[PDB]
RNA sequence: UGUAACGGUACAAGCUGUAAACAAAGG
RNA sequence: UAGAUUUAUAUAAACGGCAAAAAAAAAAAAAAA
RNA sequence: AACAGGUGCCAGGCCAACAAGAAUCCGAUCCGUGUAUUCCGUAC
RNA sequence: CAAAACCGGUGGUUUGUUAGUAUUUAUGUCAUCAACAUGUCAAUGAAAUAUCAAUAACGAUGAAACUUAUGAUUAACAUAACAA
RNA sequence: CCUUUUAAUUGAUUAUGCUGACUUUAGUCCCGAUAAACUACAGUUCUGCUUAAACUGAGGAGUCAAGUAGGUACAAACCGUACAAGGAUUAAUU
RNA sequence: UGGUUCGAAAAAAAAAUAAAAAAAAAGA
RNA sequence: AGGUAUGCAGUAAAA
C-alpha cells in the first residue's frame, strides 16, 4: 500500500471488528479467558 | 551464502571442466602471513611441513642429516 | 466480574487490590490509586437478606 | 525401568528396604529376597538374587552381578509369624502413626528398621537399604577461599530501628543529579 | 481439493441422519404378545411373589 | 568410486587373516547388488525443470 | 500450516440439510 | 529489551566478562561482552567504581550473531537460529597493560591464529587492503617536527641515552645509495617529503601540445 | 530485452513502508488469518491448566489484568 | 544489616562476573566450565538478598 | 544444583518430594482449611461413635493428607 | 526424434554383456596388463606424500608364504 | 520473502537497513540535539552507582561447609 | 485478554523475565 | 495470597458530536453503512 | 459383558492407603492379564 | 378390568469406547494470498538399574543379538543362489 | 463360525485422472576463455590486461548490495572479524 | 566520515526504538 | 545553491 492511499486508510484496531469474530486456535468460536 | 538461500546450487548440477585457482593471490596472502610470523622467529611453514612426530630445530632437515 | 470494580477508599475510583504480607504474616489488602488498605469487608449478618425467589421456585 | 506418569504414584508404601517378599511373576517367581532398594518416581523395587544379569568387573579381576529393578506390583511382602505371602493393610492409629497388617493373619508387620535406610544424594525418592560395612562406618565416624567462615556466616547484625531509620533517611535524602561524574 | 483429486474429499459422502423408521402400534402390541408366547413354549417365565 | 570395491575386500582379506582363513586359497564366489535408493538433486533448464540422481548401493 | 475443519459449521448445516430434506412435501 | 539504568542503581545487575579476541588488540586494551544498552559514561563509571580501574577510553561495538541454517546432521530440520546473544563488545584502553594470553587467542592446533605474535601485520577478516589514518606523531598539532632533534633542549635532554640524529635511523637493507643530483633519479629514495630540495637542478616545466594540427 | 535489464527491485524502505506490521494493519484484508510475522488474529489458549503434582504458588496465569505497582 | 548485604551483593556481582568469562571461554572451546554450579550458587544468593531486602520494604 | 539447606525438595530433581513435602505440610489457604476442618469434625463424630464403625473406617477418617489439588482423585 | 517403445529386459541384459566386453577389451585387460608389467620396477614414491608415506622401499613381497622355499625370516642377534 | 523478517532475518536494525534508519538498543538518554548537527551532553544526567567500601570486609561469596551442622544444631537444641 | 521480540535456562516446538525454577526457620 | 515480573502490540473513550494523528477555533466542509 | 487405570499383552480378588485367589490344571522356545475348572467380594 | 433447589467442596455419567486433534518453521508471491514437507520426544528391548567379556575362537545377557534385536513395512522395480 | 442387520456410500486393466515410487531412452547429451615448474651446487617460465602507494598539515574523491561474499588446518565445519581519541611515546622490555 | 538533529517536509509513522520512563525544588 | 563547533527566539540585505 502506497503513500496516497495509506494517508487515507486507519489502523485495523480504530474499530471493534477485532472483537466480532471468534477465530483462535482451537477453531472459529473462542471462549474468551474468564467467559 | 552460509544459509544456503540464494541459488548458486543450480549451475553445480551441471559439469564443468575447471576452476580456477587463484593461486597467485593466495600465495600472496599466504606470503604475508608468513612474513608476518617470520620478523617475529617462526617457521610457519617448516611447522606445516613437519612430519608427525618429527622435531626439527632451526633451518635444519634432510641435508642437515646428511651433512652431520 | 469484569463488568464491575473495585473501588479505592479515598478516592472512590476503579482501582486494583494487591496482597501484601507483614513479617508476623498478617495479610494486608492494598489499594493501587492511593496506596490504603482495604476496609475489613462488611460482616455476612450485616450483609444478610431472605432469597424470596428460591422460595418461589 | 522408566519413570512413570505422577498419576500412578503411591502416596504411603508398604514395602521398605529391608523387608522380605517373594516375587509373584515372572521368570524369577517364587523366589524370595530382601528389597535392597526402592524408587518412589519410578515404582521400581531391587530383591536380592532377583534379576542378577548386570556384571561388574572389580579390582580383583572378578565379575559381581547386581540385582535389577522391577516393579513394586510384581513382588509381595512376607508374614513372619505365618512364613506366608500376604496382601498388606493400613491403619492409622489415634497418634498419627501408619502400620501394617497382614490380611491372613491379622497380625502387625513391623517396618524394618529405620537406621538401616540410606536415602539418595540428591533425590531422597530413591531408598537403600545400608550393609554392615556402611553402617560401622555411621559409629566410627574443606572451606575454600571464598566461603565464609561459620562465626562471620551466623554473625547477627540486624536491628529493627536501625534498619527502619536508615531506609527511611535513604529515601528521604536521594538525590537525582549527578555533580561528581565531570 | 476435489473427487479424485485429494484423499478424504468424496463424491457421496456420508451425512449425519437420524436412524429410527417407524412401526405400526397394532405391530408392536401384536409383537409384545407373540414374545410372552414365546417364552411361555420355550420355558423361559417365572412368576415371583414379591 | 571403485576405492569403495577395494575397501571392502582389503578388509574382508584382513578380516579373514585375522580370524585365521587362508589368504592364499579365498576367492570371490558370488556378489549380490542391493540398491538402498537415489538422492536427486534440481536441474534447471531452458523449458523445464530436471531431477539428476546419485545412486546409493 | 494444516487444513483444519470448521465442524460446528458442517455439522450445523448438515443438520440443516437434512431436516428440509425430511420435511419437504 | 534490557531494563533501562536508574538514575540511582544501589544494587546493578549488569555483567561485565571477558571477551578472547581471535583479533590484535594493543597494549593497554581488553575487550569485555556487555549489555547492549549501556553507554560509554556508565561502562567507565561501573569499571573505575566497582574495580578502580583507571580506564582512559571506551569504544564499544554491537555484536549480532550471524544468522545459522541447521542443514548438516542426520534428518536435519532446515531451520534459522544464532549461536550466542547479541552484546555490546566494550574495547577498554587503561593506565596499564593486560597480559595477551588473558586478552587473546592461542592455538597450536591452527597455527596461523596466533594474533598476538602476528600483530596488526594482519588482517583478520575478509579485508584485504588495511586502512590506517595517519599516526598523532605524523599529524601536524602535536606532531613530530622532522627539525627538532637540531635544536638545544632535545639535545640536553637527550644526554647519552638517546642520540636523535635521523640519519642513524637509516635501515641499510631497504635505502639506496645517494645519486648525482644532476643526472636522472627518483624522488622517493632518500627525501621522504612534499617538496624540492633546492639542490637539485633547475627542472624542466613541459605543457601538452594538444593542437598540434593548428601550428 | 532492451538495453541493460531490469526486473523486479529489492527495496527495503519501500518493502518496510508498503508491507511492513503497520502498512499490513492499514491495509484491509482478512485478520483471522495466521502471519508468522506480522499482526494478526487468530487467538491462542494462553497458560493451561496446571496438572495436579505442580505448586500452585509458582504456577502463574495473568500478566496485565494483576499488574500492581 | 543493610550494609552488609550491600556489600555482599557487590562481592557476588564480580563473582559472576569472574564466572561469566570463565564460561564464555569454555564455550569457545565447545565445552563445559570447571564447577559450574558456582554459577548457580551466585544467583540464588543474590536472589535472597533482594528477597531479604524487599519483605522490610513491604513492612 | 541440589541445595541442602532448601527445606522443600526442588521440583525439577524431586518432583514427588516436593509434592509430598507440600501435602504433609499443615494445611494453608481457605478451600484446604476448610476440608481439613470437615475431616477433623468427620474424626472426632467417629472418634466418640467408635463402637458403630469398623476399623477401616476409623483408619480411614484417621487419614491427614493437606493442600490438596483441585480435584485431586 | 525419439523411442516408440519401451526397450525390454532381455535387451538391457544383452547390452549389459555387450557394454562389458567392449569396456573389458577395451580399457581393462590394458589396465591390468600395464599394471602387471609396473611390478618389475620399484613402487613410485610421490614426494607430495612424504610427510605421510612410509620410507622408499623397492622390495616387493611374495604374499603366497605356502609356495616360499626360501627363508621367511632371520634369527635375532645377540 | 525477500525483505523483513523472514528466513531468520528478525526486526530490522540499522546494521541491515540503509543510512538515515534510526533504531538504537535502549540506552539513557543524555543531552539534546541542537540545531546544527550538534549534540549537548549534560553529565548531571549520567547514572550513579552506589557502591559501599569493600574494604576489610569478611563476608564472602559462598558459606563454609561446617555452617550447615552448626546453625542445624544450633536451631535443633532449642527445638528440642 | 491474546500474541510476539530480545535476554536467562541443556545456545529449546519446554520453562521463564536481569530476583530470568524458586521464599516457606524474621521485631 | 513470600517476592519479582524488560520491550512491542500507535488507547485522555472506566467515554461521548461526526470528521486526519482514539476527540482538530467559527466557515469553507460535502455522508444510505 | 465398561466390576474404569497400572503391572511385559485381555486382571472385580497383583499394585493403586477402605472388599475379595501368590486358587488349581494345560501351554513349542521366556513371561501370561490366555484355555478349562473352581472359590470368594460387591448398596463399588 | 389392573396400577398409582441456591454459593463453595467431592466424586460419577454423557458428550465420546460409535466422533476426532487443531498451538512450532523449511519451501512460493511485489503484495493480497497459498499450502497436511521432513515417521515418533524416543536405538532395540518388558527391563540397558540386562549391550558383560573381547585381535580371533569358544563365551555373557536376552524369548529373540554382531544379528530375521546392538528402526519396521506391499507391488512395480534391483541383484543374486539353486534346478533340469 | 452360522444367523439377522449395516447410510460401507462396499469390488478399478483405462478418465493426456490425483498423490507417489520405480523402469526405458542410456551409461546417451551436458565438461565456460592459456597454460608450466618448484629442481644431484647461484638466478629471471610464458601469456591476457594495465590507477598496484597504503601519513607527509587534507580519514587517503562517492552511493548501493552482501540481513556480515576474499579471516582460519588442501574444512560447503568450530572459532574469530567494521573501534572516528586508531591506543605499541614499543627509540620500550630483553 | 556519515546518520541522528534544524530545513526541505511529510501520522507519506520502517513493531519491539528514541534528546521521548509523571512533566522542576533540582537539596546546589 | 542546504545547515560547522555557548544555544534558543527573531527582522532586513546579499558571490
Amino acid at each position: 500500500i502506497r503513500p496516497r492511499k495509506k494517508g487515507m486508510r486507519l489502523d485495523r484496531r480504530r474499530s471493534k471488528k477485532q472483537y466480532k469474530h471468534g477465530r483462535h486456535v482451537g477453531g472459529w468460536n473462542y471462549r474468551w479467558l474468564g467467559s | 551464502n552460509k544459509v544456503r538461500t540464494d541459488k548458486k546450487e543450480r549451475k553445480r548440477a551441471f559439469p564443468q571442466r575447471g576452476f580456477w585457482k587463484k593461486q597467485n593471490f593466495l600465495q600472496v596472502k599466504n606470503n604475508t602471513v608468513r612474513l608476518a610470523f617470520a620478523v617475529q622467529g617462526v617457521d610457519l611453514l617448516k611447522l606445516k611441513r613437519l612430519r608427525w612426530g618429527e622435531v626439527r630445530k632451526g633451518n635444519t632437515g634432510w641435508w642437515t642429516d646428511d651433512y652431520r | 466480574i469484569t463488568n464491575v470494580a473495585l473501588l479505592d477508599p479515598v478516592v472512590k475510583r476503579p482501582t486494583r487490590v494487591k496482597r501484601r504480607f507483614m513479617m508476623n504474616g498478617e495479610c494486608v489488602r492494598i489499594s493501587k490509586l492511593s496506596g490504603s488498605a482495604m476496609p475489613e469487608p462488611v460482616s455476612t449478618s450485616a450483609l444478610r437478606q431472605p432469597n424470596l425467589y428460591q422460595e418461589y421456585l | 525401568m522408566k519413570f512413570v506418569h505422577p498419576r500412578h504414584w503411591i502416596l504411603q508404601w508398604k514395602i521398605r528396604p529391608g523387608d522380605k517378599v517373594v516375587v509373584i511373576s515372572g521368570k524369577f517367581k517364587t523366589i524370595r529376597g530382601t528389597v535392597l532398594q526402592i524408587d518412589k518416581m519410578r515404582n521400581g523395587v531391587s530383591v536380592s538374587g532377583v534379576k542378577e544379569q548386570k556384571r561388574v568387573k572389580q579390582e580383583d579381576g572378578s565379575f559381581i552381578r547386581i540385582p535389577g529393578l522391577i516393579h513394586v506390583s510384581n513382588v509381595m511382602l512376607i508374614d513372619q509369624a505365618i512364613d506366608l505371602p500376604t496382601r498388606v493393610a493400613l491403619r492409622v492409629d489415634d497418634r498419627g502413626n501408619v502400620v501394617r497388617i497382614s490380611k491372613k493373619s491379622g497380625l502387625v508387620i513391623p517396618w524394618p528398621n529405620g537406621e538401616m535406610i540410606k536415602f539418595g544424594d540428591n533425590r531422597k525418592s530413591r531408598e537403600f537399604l545400608k550393609s554392615k560395612e556402611e553402617r560401622d562406618v555411621e559409629l566410627r565416624k574443606k572451606d575454600t577461599p571464598k566461603d565464609t567462615p561459620a562465626e562471620v556466616a551466623v554473625e547477627r547484625t540486624y536491628d529493627y530501628q536501625r534498619d527502619v531509620a536508615t531506609m527511611q533517611a535513604l529515601r528521604q535524602m536521594m538525590t537525582k543529579y549527578n555533580r561528581d561524574f565531570r | 481439493k476435489a473427487p479424485g483429486k485429494y484423499v478424504g474429499v468424496k463424491a457421496h459422502p456420508l451425512r449425519p441422519h437420524d436412524q429410527r423408521i417407524k412401526i405400526n402400534k397394532r405391530l408392536l402390541w401384536q409383537g409384545l404378545k407373540i414374545m410372552l408366547s414365546a417364552k411361555f413354549a420355550q420355558g423361559q417365565i417365572t412368576v415371583v411373589d414379591h | 568410486r571403485v576405492n569403495y570395491l577395494l575397501n571392502l575386500l582389503n578388509a574382508s582379506r584382513k578380516k579373514i587373516h585375522e580370524q585365521g582363513g587362508d589368504i592364499s586359497r579365498v576367492y570371490v564366489e558370488s556378489y549380490m547388488l542391493n540398491i538402498q535408493g537415489q538422492i536427486k538433486r534440481p536441474q534447471f533448464r531452458l523449458r523445464m525443470v530436471n531431477l539428476i540422481k546419485t545412486w546409493k548401493f | 500450516y494444516k487444513p483444519v475443519i470448521d465442524w460446528v459449521k458442517n455439522r450445523i448445516n448438515a443438520r440443516m440439510r437434512q431436516y428440509r430434506k425430511r420435511s419437504l412435501k | 529489551t534490557p531494563p533501562k539504568t536508574p538514575r540511582n542503581v544501589f544494587f546493578p545487575w549488569q555483567v561485565f566478562s571477558v571477551h578472547r579476541t581471535g583479533a590484535f588488540l594493543e597494549r593497554r586494551r581488553v575487550a569485555l561482552k556487555v549489555p547492549v544498552n549501556l553507554t560509554k559514561f556508565e561502562i567507565q563509571s561501573y569499571l573505575e567504581k566497582i574495580y578502580g580501574a583507571r580506564v582512559l577510553k571506551v569504544s564499544t561495538l554491537i555484536v549480532v550473531p550471524r544468522r545459522r541454517r541447521d542443514i548438516f546432521g542426520p534428518r536435519p530440520s532446515m531451520r534459522y537460529y544464532r549461536v550466542g546473544c547479541t552484546f555490546k563488545k566494550a574495547i577498554v584502553t587503561l593506565e596499564d597493560g593486560v597480559p595477551d594470553a588473558v586478552k587473546m587467542l592461542r592455538s597450536s592446533i591452527e597455527l596461523a591464529k596466533n594474533p598476538d605474535i602476528t600483530k596488526h601485520n594482519l588482517t583478520y577478516s575478509g579485508r584485504v587492503r588495511a586502512f590506517k589514518p595517519p599516526s598523532a606523531a605524523q599529524r601536524w598539532e602535536m606532531g613530530e617536527s622532522k627539525y627538532a632533534w637540531r635544536l638545544p633542549i632535545p639535545n640536553l635532554l637527550a644526554g647519552d641515552e638517546m642520540q636523535l640524529n635521523p640519519a642513524l635511523r637509516i635501515d641499510e637493507s631497504t635505502t639506496q645509495m645517494f645519486p648525482d643530483f644532476s643526472k636522472p633519479f627518483f624522488h622517493n629514495a632518500h627525501f621522504n617529503f612534499s617538496w624540492k630540495p633546492e639542490e637539485v637542478p633547475f627542472q624542466q616545466t613541459v605543457k601538452l601540445d594538444i593542437t598540434p594540427w593548428r601550428r | 530485452w532492451k538495453g541493460n535489464w531490469k526486473g523486479p527491485q529489492r527495496n527495503k524502505w519501500k518493502w518496510y513502508h508498503r508491507h511492513g506490521y503497520w502498512a499490513t494493519r492499514k491495509k484491509l484484508i482478512d485478520f483471522t488469518k495466521y502471519r508468522r510475522y506480522g499482526y494478526h488474529e487468530r487467538r491462542g489458549l494462553g497458560k493451561p491448566r496446571m496438572q495436579f503434582w505442580e505448586d500452585p504458588s509458582h504456577h502463574k496465569r495473568l500478566k496485565k489484568s494483576i499488574r500492581f505497582w | 544489616s543493610f550494609e552488609d548485604l550491600h556489600k555482599l551483593w557487590y562481592i557476588c556481582l564480580k563473582e559472576k562476573n569472574l564466572l561469566m568469562g570463565e564460561r564464555w571461554a569454555a564455550r569457545q572451546h565447545k565445552q563445559e566450565m570447571k564447577q559450574p554450579e558456582r554459577l548457580q550458587k551466585v544467583r540464588r544468593t543474590m536472589r535472597r538478598i533482594l528477597i531479604v531486602l524487599t519483605k522490610r520494604e513491604i513492612q | 544444583a541440589f541445595d541442602r539447606w532448601a527445606r522443600i525438595p526442588h521440583a525439577r530433581l524431586d518432583a514427588y518430594g516436593n509434592f509430598l513435602y507440600r501435602l504433609n505440610q499443615p494445611a494453608k489457604g481457605a478451600a484446604a482449611v476448610a476440608r481439613a476442618a470437615e475431616r477433623e469434625k468427620l474424626r472426632v463424630e467417629m472418634s466418640e461413635n467408635a463402637e458403630f464403625y469398623s476399623d477401616a473406617a476409623l483408619s480411614a477418617s484417621r487419614i491427614t493428607l493437606n493442600n490438596l489439588p483441585p480435584g485431586a482423585f | 526424434a525419439v523411442p516408440k517403445g519401451k526397450r525390454s529386459k532381455h535387451k538391457c541384459k544383452q547390452r549389459q554383456l555387450i557394454y562389458f566386453f567392449d569396456q573389458f577389451d577395451g580399457v581393462f585387460k590394458r589396465r591390468r596388463e600395464s599394471f602387471y608389467r609396473s611390478f618389475y620396477n620399484p613402487p613410485y614414491f610421490s614426494k607430495q606424500t612424504e610427510q605421510t608415506s612410509l620410507p622408499p622401499s623397492v622390495l616387493r613381497p611374495f604374499r603366497f608364504p605356502g609356495f616360499w622355499p626360501g627363508r621367511f625370516a632371520f634369527k635375532m642377534a645377540s | 520473502a525477500k525483505v523483513g523478517p523472514s528466513k531468520g532475518r528478525g526486526p530490522l536494525l540499522a546494521k541491515f537497513a540503509p543510512v538515515g534508519f534510526k533504531k538504537g538498543f535502549g540506552a539513557i538518554g543524555l543531552g539534546r540535539h541542537t540545531k546544527k548537527g550538534f549534540f549537548i551532553i549534560n553529565t548531571m544526567l549520567v547514572p550513579m552507582f552506589k557502591v559501599p567500601d569493600l574494604s576489610n570486609c569478611k563476608l564472602k561469596c559462598y558459606v563454609a561447609p561446617d555452617t550447615y551442622r552448626i546453625v542445624q544444631q544450633s536451631f535443633n537444641k532449642r527445638e528440642l
